[PDB]
């Protein structure tokens, strides 16, 4: 049963097939852990959040960008942008024309895709695409234009933390 | 690793 650990992905929210962390009580689906995971591992296990610290990004830019952009995920303000605003969606592909999600951003962290991240500079670029497309479609006091920016302060906080040595432009 | 297994939302 394993009531120490949660009982939702703690990226999707949803229950099934769930992996425990080993050091929080967070669980996640294979497919919802950054990077995603193909099979149950063998022996102890520990999530990227608990985790301490030549193509795509370096080793340790990996493990950084991948600690900033599932800090993101687990975030539950973060659920209206994990996918792509349905295609059927009143004018928002008439006003967002370079949209941009998080599932988007998790697939950018693979070096095998064609427009992969080299840089942090790149993945901190387009999480700040999200919250500005956020920004412009939605009316500001809105629920979503306000977790929006709420995840945004969550964000800026993750970014002096993790990157103290560095200072994203705009 | 320990693996949970709840119900899916519906
Ligand atoms: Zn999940
Ligand atoms: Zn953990």
């Amino acid at each position: 049963p394993h009531m120490e650990n949660e009982d939702f992905c703690a990226v999707c929210l949803n229950g099934g097939e769930l992996l425990c962390c080993d050091r929080c009580p967070k669980v996640f689906h294979l497919s919802c852990h950054v990077p995603a995971l193909t099979s149950f591992p063998g022996g102890e296990w520990v999530c990227t959040l608990c985790r301490s610290l030549s193509p795509g990004l370096s080793m340790y830019d990996q493990k950084k960008c991948e600690k900033l952009v599932l800090s993101l995920c687990c975030n539950n303000l973060s659920l209206p942008f994990h996918e792509p605003v349905s295609p059927l969606a009143r004018h928002y592909y008439q006003i967002i024309k370079r949209p941009m999600d998080l599932s988007t951003i998790r697939r950018k962290l693979q070096k095998k895709d064609p427009a992969h991240y080299t840089t942090p500079e790149e993945v901190v670029s387009d999480v700040r695409l999200m919250f500005w497309n956020c920004a412009k479609f939605n009316y500001p006091d809105s629920e979503v234009a306000e977790a929006g920016r709420s995840l945004e302060n969550f964000f800026e906080g993750w970014l002096k933390e993790i990157y103290p040595e560095k200072r994203f432009a705009q | 690793a320990r693996t949970k297994q709840t119900a899916r939302k519906s």
